[PDB]
Formats: structure tokens, C-alpha cells, sequence
């Protein structure tokens, strides 16, 4: 029981790591895109 | 215990994603725009 348990949160733990990875890929984008410099694709950096 | 209480949670946070999803794509507009009366596009035909 606790080794399923255990399992269970380790690969929500990844499917969450996943997703915060996606997140993470997302923002060093926008940092590199609109920070880094400017964006010409709309609403990449923001509405207008 | 908890299993499956963690699963209906799971399973409630995969259904709010898939709405968030769907309003993501289709809701960019703050207003609905509706197409004038006269089909006047200089030629282009937008019936299909
Ligand atoms: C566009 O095509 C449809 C069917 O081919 C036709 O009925 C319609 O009149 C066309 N649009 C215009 C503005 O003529």
C-alpha cells in the first residue's frame, strides 16, 4: 500500500514537473522574445 | 484511504483543463463581431 502510495505521487510529482517544464520552456520564450527584445507575433507578449 | 478521493480529484482537475482549454482557443474576442448585413467583400465569396 505505501509503495503505491509512494508511485502514485512520484508520477503526479513528474506529470506536475511536466507541466511546470512546459511553463518553464513558455517564460524563457517570452523572456528571450519580448524581454530579450520585441515581439512581432501578436498577443505572445501581451493584448496590442 | 485517500487513493481514490486523490483520483476524483485528478480526474475534476483534467475536466477544468479541458474547459480552460476550450475558452483559451476560442474565447479571444471581448466582443462578438457580426458580419454586415451586405456581403460586399469586393468580389471574395465568405458563404462557406
Ligand atoms: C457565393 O457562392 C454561392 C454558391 O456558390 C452563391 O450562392 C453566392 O451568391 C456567392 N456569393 C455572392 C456574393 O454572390
Amino acid at each position: 500500500g505505501r509503495l503505491q502510495s509512494l508511485q502514485t505521487y512520484v508520477t503526479q510529482q513528474l506529470i506536475r514537473a511536466a507541466e511546470i517544464r512546459a511553463s518553464a520552456n513558455l517564460a524563457a520564450t517570452k523572456m528571450s522574445e519580448c524581454v530579450l527584445g520585441q515581439s512581432k507575433r501578436v498577443d505572445f507578449c501581451g493584448k496590442g | 484511504g485517500s487513493f481514490c478521493t486523490q483520483l476524483n480529484r485528478a480526474l475534476t482537475g483534467i475536466a477544468v483543463e479541458q474547459d480552460k482549454n476550450t475558452q483559451e482557443v476560442f474565447a479571444q474576442v471581448k466582443q462578438i463581431y457580426k458580419t454586415p448585413p451586405i456581403k460586399d467583400f469586393g468580389g471574395f465569396n465568405f458563404s462557406q
